[PDB]
């Protein structure tokens, strides 16, 4: 099908025998083509006799006597569309002499048989639909007289209005008529008094397939008479049929199909086709709306299936004639976002006037439903299939103009599948075929029919979404799932609706509510959990929305009708919390547009080439805009610090479940900001929750207090080095004017200052920067040893906990647990906890950690050796800006401490120590840690105990020397001089280290 | 192909060292840590096969417990038909032929073979087996075997000094300071299989530290 | 992960603590053996699986527990019943095993689905196991544990792993296995005794 | 577990069946439509007895049900030959769901496309179970399978109250099939079976028409 | 690989069972059965595709027992195989239970054999369907039908083969207006059914008719001149 449709959109299928006479235009190769065109009719007729056996051997077998397979499968739906494509392209690219001899092959097949209307019903009638879309005159002369003369024979003869199962030939000839009447709607005005006659007789049947084939008849008649669409898709604009023998057809086989002078033919609805489009709407919508009106008022009391049958008529008249129907009116205001500039909705003339004076049928349906839906949800809450149709109508009362939002996306992909397949990339846009280009112009019309960018949130839209919100929270999960998808699609369309509906949807989540069902409750949490790609309604990007949704999740739980024993609701909160942490992104507090936006004044003024807007004024409204921005900057700061207080009042809430505070700490870990400092009650919280019994909370408190200490960092001062002034004299490595960066002899022992410590490794290797910047001298950095007197008296209550020995001894105890025995590594986030402690406080806590450092090193357990190693390396990389007293006082207890630890190194510990002192050598000068490099290079292979210890003692030496990569030539020699006798007499586990060293 | 997947658990399982002496044969394995709340009784890797034969292992502890309780039947189904106890080569050839896919363990089958001769074997997971003076199986087996190649000749003067300055000194090459991380086994000629309690296991390490 | 059964060993008994999980409201609250399946006169078990594959694994353990008793006229030791199923699973659900025998006293085991077991002083299997394995490692006196002190630890670590606002007093299934007057007693504790441990926890932890 | 998930698609395409456990009885109501008037409505039966006191209905594939109704009758008589007592309803479902599991386990054999609803009566207490094609089985107060069973179980949860008698459960079972019937149910279009102290029996169609007058 | 054996589709369908119903339509023939108030008639097409056929050996009506008749529609080699099980299972009932098998229990026996083809992947379904007619001792005439799926329902009138759906609509329409039949003028209902949908009705030696009655329960295939009497009066 892909093969013949890609050939029969290039070559016209026309006989060439009247050109096979005396004519000097034919070359040697071209006369060989024209004689071979005698088999073009023999191709098309043998394509049909091969496709008829492809259909009649693919009819649906009803094997199981209980069920009815009604779905055409995905593999069979492709063969419908694969034969709807590959036959409509043959039969368009085809002469009228070969058409009409092939039209009869379709008619003498599809009317002498009776097909099952499920698989072979959609598949024969699509093959007839191709026969009608190519010549609607000659094809409709014989189908619609045949089908209408046999529906009226087989329906209205007896009393087959009320029935259980229709006759399978009556039920055939509706689908043979319904899927065939969507030709160009001008040439359906010949059959007005035949199509209306059967619609007045088979649309109000009782069989559930009988009226849906009649609703599809009413649908496609309205689709054909109000849409703009191309009627022909041929490769030549005149067609292969209307000038026979006026031009030679075998020249236009490789037609590049020019975009200028395309010759495209359109179907704009005339007033004859539009007044008929309202005459079907004035004879079948309004009689089906007055029966729904008096049923929702209490004065008709229809059956459960009688309402269901009537809504399909309302749905197939709305979805199907929506191009004629204006959207709404009413303009809801006074609660949305106010603006200084225009927020007018965009308007795109998709060509039709729709005079908007007579009826406005879309507003009448919106008033019938709000009475009908108010009756059904109170008087019969069990009628599911009526509620599915009301979701389908409100889904089209709001956002349905002439095209569909998903059918456009599937024709956009089907165009790029066809365009990118057969495209001359050698010479540009000038070789795309005409059948592609006509569809892309139609894809431009269909883009304009769906490009509703701005849409004002009106008062009817305030009511129709809230009626979807009742159906998003109703009794039945089948009804809730379909209603939420319409709810979420209607939240993306209209401007500031999500601020209106968060206060309405969180009313099903408050503890104080008296009667709220479990279907009422979790249906509102599928409204928060957006479960799609369009709108996450609990994780919006505004403070006025996040200050309501995040507390209401934590306020639920502690009291609600929250069945936490049902397993689906537990997966719902675990998805609602795991969508927030995945999707959250930090919100600004200062929208201060800088003074370098004279460009905006140069764009408002003096553009003038299209700019028909003669105002050009802002005398003191720029002061009002600054004032309202500073109020926005104040409220964004205010709603941030109210969000912290409302979560802490919800996590420190009595009688919470445990599963609702892990979400509550989980929403506080996202609020820890860089431009601000976290509020005081949260600094008290995360420090006190370091010692929490739940391992999940205190794993988050480690990740939060490490960020608090980054906020409380005290901003060291810097200065600039000219590297010519030091090193005595003014090219990619190891220069003459680079010798001071290489640690060999002159290491600082007493006069530790005035040494020009370059911290990070890579500086000065290749070249020098314009401004080589190091830290200051002695005591120009901020003061280290201080007490609570000279301190920020609100943000270093963290000082009060690490001085308390009960807090520390419980913190050391929890960190030496085992979260798992296998997956247990050197945590780089407990490291950044202790790096931010000893950097910020400058070993004010190290005398309170005297036993808890010396106890953990003298332990065989790998849990405590891992616990102490994050503290050891955090001491070392916290000792960057320490005075020379505190550095020597650090290593006076630390150099015996590692020699103890490197002695008792184990199998489950050498990756911890191999990432402990290899972490502590990260961005430090090799001057400032020579106590390591005199200890680690002391005796790595002089094995006091065992041989695997000597290999693990050498692997930790490897990562420390590698991390100070080129900054040390000397210790690489001292270790090479060490190994060059020793490398002959070692064992294999040491050889695998010496080779790795 | 399928036997190569067996060996990857031998290289990660705990070490197993055996030497062979003039009068006694000694196994010794690395007792790993279990958990904080795991009773460490059911995780011992020195199993007795009959009264004159025992073996260590390294690999899957599931497939070992199949190998042990199949070799414990062939140690007893031998005595029904032969009335003599197994030679150490008989049960080693039984375990190797027992190893679809081979059972992913490597063992150190030791003991005596009814004439008082000391024996030490190894069933690699390929199905192969051969004799040994001293051997090592497990995670650091290549370096321990290189250590035992250095020390074999004049150690068998005293059966105590043979079997600590080799066996515990070979575990101490790879395993920790000891005492609670060494499970050590020793059997004399036709006496019993005795696993040394850690009150006596720490006794021998103190002589080694001196 | 479906069940939430957890074992705790003490000096004078072992205890299983499973939670009764009821998904839909129209499921019948069965009055039969719900969560703690008694294997023979001195041993019980609990599975981390659906109650259909429970009836296959427990009625296979009961064949092993009675082919032993038919053969030796003694009750089966509480490791050989664990081992014989772990040999069958070696040729797909995790279990716990509480029991008593004359050899190694009160015992607790945990069969992996691969076929591996181990003696535990306290452990968890099923839903949020590592959340409660870690909580037992915080507070368990490994040797200084009385039965009621172990029993208060169970409803402590169950109040931080299952449900909302009541610890599901009618949906938690503590069974204790003790020695009394020579025989062996297995007491699935009643709803009045299971409710008071929630009351003795909510009073002691609030005060 | 791929074919087992696909056999449940064959169950959920099947005809609706509703079971409700009352105080003193169990009701099994189902859909027995015929495609034509040519089908004899009373020739084959969907509600089907196992013992004097156990009956079971299905949703799913017709012929796969008869394999399970032939094994459940053997397993009920292999109990009765040994123990000389009518089989407990709990013990019957354990043996039927072991048979349904036995075809998922062995290869080259597809699972059954059948869920079962198994009523019963033992020791003065009613029983209603449901065996899945996976071999799983669950005790229910009231449930439904077939087409629109998600809508059925939500309909049952609003109209269940454990103090209802057996005559009140026949109404709320036909009212559950009424919601997803799509037609006009006569005495022939449905099949009801009740199980009480007197035993299991499927209702004769003249007895059902009295319940259809409500 | 779920289209080459009898396992489920992701939609829950057995494709080989559905393809086996298409194997019934490959025979090019059509059988029609109908039940009377005291009679049961089956009517087939008897196509003689070669002039060298002994036409006595081309048939689709078969005696199963002395008073249970059959008609097979579909693959001819599969049809003779499924007769042979019905020949066996109806004589095995008489030996094990001492009375003639019902048409109830013979279809349920044959359909339970046919279910095993739809569950084991090592064998295909038989591409043919059986329509058994017979007189019960207490229920009167019975017309039942097995299919390749395994369904064994009971019928007032049924059809099989290429014109199965078209013959059903002819039999539904006559079974709604009246009691669908009376006595052995029920033969005239079935012969019109096979002649309306196939649109030939050429000769009275191109069909095959078999009957069971209350007054004569044995299955007797009508002769050519015996079946010309119903066709000259048609
Ligand atoms: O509107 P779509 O579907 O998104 O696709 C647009 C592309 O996206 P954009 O408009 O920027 O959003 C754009 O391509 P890039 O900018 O990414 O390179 C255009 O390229 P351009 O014309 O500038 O480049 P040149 O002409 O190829 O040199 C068009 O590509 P061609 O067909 O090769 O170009 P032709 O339209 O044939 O002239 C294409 O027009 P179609 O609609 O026909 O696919
Ligand atoms: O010593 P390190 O572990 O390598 O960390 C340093 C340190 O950051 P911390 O405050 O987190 O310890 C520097 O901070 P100061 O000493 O200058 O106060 C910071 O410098 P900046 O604050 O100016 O960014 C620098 O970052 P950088 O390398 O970009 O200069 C960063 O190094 P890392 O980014 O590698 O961690």
């Amino acid at each position: 099908f892909q093969f013949i449709a890609t050939f029969s959109t290039l070559v016209p299928l026309v006989d060439c025998s009247s050109v096979l006479q005396e004519r000097n235009d034919l070359t040697e190769v071209e006369r060989e083509l024209c004689s071979a065109t005698a088999e073009f009719e023999d191709f098309v007729l043998q394509f049909m006799d091969r496709c008829f056996g492809l259909i009649e051997s693919s009819t649906l077998e009803q094997t199981r006597e209980e069920t009815e397979t009604e779905k055409m499968t995905h593999l069979e739906s492709l063969v419908e569309l694969g034969l709807s494509s590959t036959f409509s392209t043959i039969l368009t690219q085809c002469s009228k002499e070969i058409f009409m001899v092939a039209l009869q092959k379709v008619f003498n097949f599809s009317t002498s048989h009776i097909f099952e209307t499920r698989v072979a019903g959609r598949m024969v009638a699509d093959m007839c639909r191709a026969a009608v879309k190519c010549c609607p005159e000659e094809s409709l002369k014989l189908f619609v007289p045949h089908c209408c003369s046999v529906i009226t024979q087989l329906t209205m003869n007896d009393d087959v209005l009320n029935d259980e199962e229709l006759d399978k030939e009556l039920l055939w000839n509706l689908q043979l008529l319904s899927e065939i009447t969507r030709v160009d709607g001008r040439k359906l005005l010949l059959y007005r008094e035949q199509l209306v006659k059967i619609l007045q007789r088979t649309l109000h049947l009782t069989c559930k397939q009988g009226y849906t084939l009649s609703c599809n008849l009413l649908h496609h008649l309205l689709r054909s008479t109000t849409l703009i669409y191309p009627t022909e898709y041929c490769s030549v604009p005149g067609g292969f049929d209307k000038p026979p023998s006026e031009y030679f057809p075998i020249k236009d086989w490789g037609k590049p199909g020019d975009l200028w002078n395309l010759g495209i033919q359109w179907h704009v609805p005339s007033s004859e086709e539009v007044s008929f489009a309202f005459y079907l709407l004035d004879s079948f919508l309004q009689p089906e709306l007055v029966k729904l009106q008096h049923c929702g008022d209490g004065k008709l009391e229809m059956s459960r299936d009688d309402i269901l049958q009537s809504l399909t008529i309302v749905h197939n008249c709305l979805i199907g004639s929506g191009n004629l129907l204006p959207p709404l009116k009413g303009e809801p205001v006074t609660n949305l976002v106010p603006s200084m500039v225009s927020l007018e909705e965009t308007k795109l003339y998709t060509g039709l006037e729709y005079d908007l004076s007579r009826e406005n049928h879309r507003e009448v349906i919106a008033t019938v439903i709000r009475k009908l839906l108010n009756h059904i949800l109170d008087n019969s809450e069990d009628d599911t299939k009526s509620l599915f149709l009301i979701i389908k109508i409100i889904g089209d009362l709001l956002q349905f103009q002439g095209s569909h939002k998903h059918e456009f996306d599937s024709r956009w992909k089907s165009f790029n599948l066809v365009k990118k397949s057969m495209e001359n990339r050698l010479h540009g846009k000038k070789q795309h075929i005409r059948a592609l280009l006509i569809d892309r112009v139609m894809l431009q019309h269909e883009l304009r029919t769906l490009t509703v960018e701005g849409c004002e949130y009106k008062k009817i839209h305030q009511d129709m979404i809230r009626d979807l919100l009742r159906l998003s929270t109703s009794s039945y999960s089948q009804v809730r799932n379909k209603a939420q998808q319409t709810f979420f699609a209607a939240l993306g369309a209209y401007n500031f609706c999500c601020r209106d509906i968060i206060p309405l949807v969180l009313e099903f989540l408050r503890p104080d509510r008296q009667g709220v069902t479990q279907q009422q409750f979790k249906g509102a949490l599928y409204c928060l959990l957006g479960n799609h790609s369009g709108v996450c309604l609990a994780n919006l990007h505004d403070w006025d929305c996040i200050v309501q949704t995040w507390p209401a999740i934590v306020s639920s739980g502690l009291s609600q009708a929250m069945s936490l024993e049902k397993p689906s609701i537990v997966r719902l909160f675990d998805d609602l919390a795991e969508k927030i942490h995945r999707q959250y992104e930090t919100i600004g507090l200062d929208f201060t547009i800088p003074k370098s936006c004279v460009e905006i004044a140069e764009l408002l003024q003096q553009s003038k080439n299209p700019s028909i807007n003669q105002i050009l004024l802002s005398p003191e409204k720029i002061k009002e805009g600054i004032k309202r921005q500073q109020e926005k900057n104040a409220d964004a700061l205010r709603n941030y610090e109210n969000l912290v207080d409302t979560l802490l009042d919800g996590v420190e809430q009595r009688n919470l479940p445990w599963k609702f505070e892990h979400i509550g700490i989980g929403l506080l870990s996202l609020l820890l900001r860089d431009d601000r400092v976290l509020p005081l009650r949260a600094i008290r919280f995360f420090v006190e929750n370091l010692n929490h019994d739940a391992i999940v909370v205190r794993k988050m408190a480690i990740s939060a207090v490490a960020g608090i200490l980054k906020q409380l960092k005290r901003t060291h001062k810097k200065l600039t080095i000219n590297p010519c002034e030091i090193s005595g004299c003014p090219d990619r490595p190891d220069n003459h004017w680079l010798h001071y960066d290489s640690k060999t002899i002159p290491r600082t022992k007493k006069e530790w200052e005035s040494s020009c410590f370059v911290e990070k490794t890579h500086w000065g290797y290749y070249t020098w920067p314009k401004n080589m910047v190091v830290y200051a001298g002695v005591e120009e950095q901020p003061k280290l040893g201080r007490s609570r007197e000279d301190m920020t008296e609100a943000e270093q209550i963290i000082f009060d906990h690490f001085s308390d020995p009960k807090f520390v001894e419980q913190l050391i105890t929890f960190l030496s647990l085992e979260d798992r025995k296998g997956k247990d590594k050197f945590n780089p986030r407990r490291f950044c906890l202790f790096k931010g402690i000893f950097r910020n406080f400058d070993d004010a806590f190290l005398p309170v950690l005297k036993p808890h450092l010396e106890h953990l090193v003298a332990d065989s357990h790998e849990s405590t050796q891992r616990c102490v190693a994050e503290i050891i390396a955090g001491l070392i990389r916290g000792s960057k800006h320490w005075t020379f007293e505190k550095v020597e006082k650090l290593w006076e207890l630390l150099c015996p401490l590692l020699r103890t630890a490197l002695s008792n190194i184990t199998v489950e510990t050498y990756n911890d120590w191999g990432a402990c002192i290899a972490t502590s050598c990260e961005s430090r000068d090799p001057r400032k840690l020579h106590w390591l490099f005199e200890l680690l290079l002391e005796s790595p292979l002089s094995g006091e105990g065992g041989s695997f210890v000597d290999a693990c003692r050498l692997y930790v030496l490897q990562g420390g020397l590698a991390q100070q990569e080129w900054r040390v030539p000397e210790l690489l020699h001292r270790l090479l001089k060490y190994l060059e006798p020793k490398l002959t007499q070692v064992y294999k586990n040491v050889r695998e280290r010496i080779g790795s060293v | 192909f399928q036997v190569e997947y067996a060996q990857e658990a031998v290289k990660k399982g705990s070490t197993a060292v055996g030497v062979r002496g003039r009068d006694i044969v000694v196994l010794g394995v690395e007792k790993k840590s279990v958990a904080k709340l795991q009773d460490e009784r059911t995780v011992r890797k020195i199993c007795a096969l009959d009264d004159n034969v025992c073996m260590a292992f390294a690999g899957l502890t599931a497939d070992a417990r199949i190998v042990i309780n199949r070799a414990r039947v062939e140690c007893q189904s031998h005595r029904l038909t032969v009335e003599d106890p197994v030679t150490v080569e008989y049960i080693t050839r039984y375990i190797a032929s027992l190893k679809r896919r081979p059972f992913g363990i490597s063992a150190l089958i030791v003991g005596f073979d009814f004439d008082g001769t000391p024996r030490l074997y190894q069933t690699d997971p390929s199905g192969t087996y051969h004799a040994w003076k001293a051997n090592a199986i497990g995670r650091g087996a290549k370096s321990v075997r290189e250590f035992l190649e250095k020390n074999y000749t004049d150690e068998a003067i005293e059966t105590d000094d043979l079997t600590i300055k080799l066996v515990i000194k070979a575990l101490l090459e790879v395993v920790q300071s000891g005492g609670k991380n060494i499970e050590l086994a020793v059997m004399r000629r036709d006496q019993s299989l005795k696993i040394l309690n850690p009150e006596e296991i720490e006794k021998y390490v103190a002589e080694i530290e001196k | 992960h479906a069940g939430t059964c957890l074992g705790i060993l003490a000096n004078d008994g072992v205890l299983l603590a499973a939670e009764r999980r009821n998904i839909h409201k129209l499921l019948d609250e069965v009055f039969f053996s719900e969560k703690i399946y008694k294997l023979n006169e001195d041993m019980a078990c609990s599975v981390a699986g659906i109650t259909s594959d429970a009836n296959v694994l427990t009625n296979e353990l009961r064949l092993i527990a009675q082919r032993y008793l038919l053969q030796y006229q003694e009750p089966i030791p509480c490791e050989q019943l664990v081992t014989a199923l772990c040999d069958i699973k070696q040729a797909g659900v995790s279990l716990l095993y509480i029991g008593w025998d004359k050899h190694y006293g009160f015992q607790l085991y945990q069969s992996d689905p691969s076929g591996n077991y181990g003696g535990w002083k306290a452990t968890c299997i099923g839903n949020n196991s590592a959340a409660a394995v870690s909580m037992l490692k915080q507070d368990y006196k490994e040797g200084e544990m009385t039965l009621k002190s172990a029993l208060a630890l169970a409803i402590k670590v169950l109040n931080k792993t299952m449900d909302v606002s009541k610890l599901s007093a009618e949906k938690v299934e503590i069974a204790t296995l003790t020695r009394e007057n020579g025989k062996t007693v297995i007491r699935v504790l009643k709803q009045k005794e299971v409710e008071q441990l929630i009351k003795k926890h909510e009073e002691e932890e609030a005060k | 577990l791929v074919q087992i998930e696909y056999a449940l698609a064959a169950v959920a395409g099947g005809a609706p069946s509703v079971g409700i456990k009352a105080a003193n009885g169990v009701v099994l109501a189902t859909e027995k439509k015929q495609k034509s008037i040519l089908y004899d409505e009373r020739s084959v039966h969907k509600v089907e007895p196992i013992t004097k006191h156990i009956g079971l209905v299905y949703s799913g594939m017709g012929p796969d049900y008869r394999v399970l109704v032939h094994r459940a009758r053997k397993l009920a008589q292999q109990y009765y030959l040994v123990y000389q007592e009518p089989i407990p309803t709990a013990q019957l479902v354990q043996r039927v769901a072991s048979v349904m599991q036995e075809y998922t386990q062995s290869g080259g054999v597809r699972p059954f496309g059948v869920s079962l609803l198994i009523c019963g009566w033992n020791e003065g207490r009613p029983y209603l179970f449901q065996s899945d094609p996976s071999g799983a089985y669950f005790a229910w107060k009231a449930t439904a399978m077939g087409k629109n069973y998600v809508n059925g179980k939500t309909f049952l949860e609003k109209r269940y109250n454990e103090d209802l008698e057996l005559e009140d459960a026949i109404h709320t079972a036909i009212l559950t099939l009424k919601e997803s019937f799509e037609g006009q149910m006569t005495e022939d279009n449905i099949e009801v079976g009740i199980c009480n102290e007197a035993g299991f029996r499927r209702l004769t169609p003249t007895e059902v028409k009295d319940y259809l007058a409500a | 690989f779920d289209r080459h054996i009898t396992i489920f589709s992701p939609e829950g369908r057995l494709y080989q069972v559905e393809y086996a119903f298409k194997a019934i339509n490959q025979g090019g023939l059509t059988s029609v059965a109908v039940r009377g108030k005291d009679c049961a008639v089956i009517v087939t097409q008897k196509k003689v595709p070669d002039k060298l056929l002994d036409s006595s050996t081309v048939t689709h009506l078969f005696k199963i027992t002395e008073n249970i008749g059959c008609v097979m529609t579909g693959m001819t080699a599969d049809s003779r195989s499924q007769v042979q099980r019905a020949r066996y299972e109806a004589a095995n009932w008489k030996y094990k239970y001492g009375y003639e098998i019902p048409v109830d229990m013979l279809c349920k026996r044959i359909a339970d054999i046919s279910q095993v083809y739809t569950q084991n992947a090592e064998m295909r379904p038989l591409g043919c369907c059986m329509i058994l007619i017979g007189i019960d001792e207490e229920q009167g005439p019975q017309v039942y039908k097995c299919d390749p799926a395994g369904y064994y329902c009971g019928f007032k009138a049924t059809a099989a083969g290429v014109k199965q759906t078209e013959s059903t609509s002819f039999l539904e329409k006559k079974v709604k207006k009246k009691f669908d039949w009376t006595f052995e003028q029920t033969v005239e209902t079935a012969i019109t059914c096979l002649s309306t949908v196939l649109s030939i009705d050429f000769k009275p030696s191109e069909i095959e008719v078999g009957v069971v009655t209350v007054e004569n329960p044995k299955f007797r295939i009508l002769t050519e001149a015996e079946i010309d009497a119903h066709l000259v009066a048609l």
